[PDB]
């Protein structure tokens, strides 16, 4: 079929919940109270009350 | 002990035997653990001056502010005592129940 | 550019502002906020929304 | 008038794309050589990524 | 010693 | 570090305290100004990446 | 919180507040640490 | 001076100890 | 000590701080205050509670 | 004076006391 690795036909983007980037096991990135949940990149929420 | 699966009154339901329910103590936690969002930087609290409004509280998820307060009260005070205002009543099992 | 563009203190991007006093009529409602821009910040009102 | 009691499901699909997280201090493209990429030239230290 | 203050009720 | 534990028929965690100096120094130079510098070592929460 | 200390710097443990045999109860005389 | 803010045990101001000015306690340190 | 310890002016021991900006989420509660320490007054934050 | 063997409380060594070097523990006196 189509090879998404080679042609750019990516389709599993919706299957991401969150992303936690921690440089050097203690420094959360971007840190610095940047985001609304500043230690992780919440891509989507199933249960949102706030 | 239910002697009969059938509903309605019968002679065999004079042999049903009643047992008290298990005691369940539902309460706020010791020193009010769990009310306040500590170490959740998405729900991090603010102490800042109204001119600047730049937050002086920099909380972390690999900090344990609840346990740091539970171990602090042991060192600087008698932890066996009960202080009802901060709901300071330490979780303590019975030593006969744990070790028979 | 690296110098004098982006801060390195604990500062948020998006703030959550809550109604200080909500008044409710039968055909309308009213939401009064404290749009508090602190020191050494700027807020473009195009980014503000309800 | 005989509609059932319903619950709402929300989602998104975003095909063909890569989830870009830029390594910049304000998440913007002020240049290909970002300011956090130059902050690590003058730091001269190795960090691990998890 | 002699510098210890005297016991009183509430002070 | 290589821990060896007794087996338990339940998903368990492992809570390791990496003991640091979680120290805050608080400066208040003027009226209504509250400046704090946080630093812990070794497991610092801020490096040149942030 | 901290045992009593003299300052000759060097930092020397002070012997005050220690328990002794007394003919009279020690709380009405001194503070016992 | 700040020694008139202390209670006078006798005619001397009862000054607190110099060793009680800072805290040093940690989790076993 | 008689002088220079306790004031002779009308001043409260315990203060009551109404929330400026309270919020009731279905999953949490948020209360925003004004912790106004007046002139020639000191507040140990150990005496503060909700 | 063996003050580099003492734990530094601050910038000064936390030396012990001179009078604590011996013992007088004895049953009844």
């Amino acid at each position: 079929g189509s090879i998404p690795y080679l042609d750019g036909t990516f389709y599993l983007n919706h299957t991401f919940k969150k992303v936690a980037i921690t440089f050097d096991s203690s420094v959360s990135w971007p840190g610095n109270d940047r985001l609304l949940t500043p230690n992780e990149f919440e891509i989507k929420r199933s249960v949102d009350g706030e | 002990y239910m002697p009969t699966i059938k509903e309605g009154n019968s002679r065999e339901l004079m042999g049903q035997q009643s047992m008290p329910n298990r005691p369940n103590y539902i309460a706020f936690r010791d020193n009010f653990i769990g009310l306040m969002y500590y170490n959740s930087t998405g729900n991090m609290g603010v102490l800042a001056g109204q001119a600047s409004q730049l937050n002086a509280v920099v909380d972390l998820q690999d900090r344990n502010t609840e346990l740091s307060y539970q171990l602090l009260l042991d060192s600087i005070g008698d932890r066996t005592r009960y202080f009802s205002m901060w709901n300071q009543a330490v979780d303590s099992y019975d030593p006969d129940v744990r070790i028979i | 550019p690296t110098h004098d563009v982006t801060t390195d203190r604990s500062q948020r991007l998006t703030l959550r502002f809550i109604p200080v006093d909500r008044e409710d009529t039968a055909y309308s409602y009213k939401a009064r906020f404290t749009l508090a821009v602190g020191d050494n910040r700027v807020l473009d009102m195009a980014s503000t929304y309800f | 008038k005989t509609a059932v009691d319903s619950i709402t499901q929300k989602k998104f699909l975003c095909d063909r794309t890569l989830w870009r997280i830029p390594f910049s201090s304000n998440f913007m493209s002020m240049g290909a050589l970002t300011d956090l990429g130059q902050n690590l030239l003058y730091a001269n230290s190795a960090h691990a990524l998890d | 010693g002699l510098r210890f203050p005297s016991k009183m009720f509430g002070g | 570090m290589t821990f060896e534990v007794d087996p338990m028929d339940e998903p368990t965690l492992l809570y390791v305290l990496f003991e640091v100096f979680d120290v805050v120094r608080v400066h208040r130079p003027h009226r209504g100004v509250i400046e704090t510098v946080y630093l812990r070592t070794p497991f610092s929460a801020g490096n040149a990446t942030t | 919180p901290r045992p009593p200390v003299e300052e000759p710097a060097v930092e020397t443990v002070s012997p005050e507040g220690r328990g002794e045999k007394r003919p009279r109860p020690d709380r009405e005389e001194t503070l016992v640490t | 001076n700040f020694a008139s803010l202390a209670p006078r045990h006798g005619s001397r101001p009862f000054m607190g100890n110099w060793q009680d000015i800072g805290t040093s306690n940690m989790s076993g340190g």
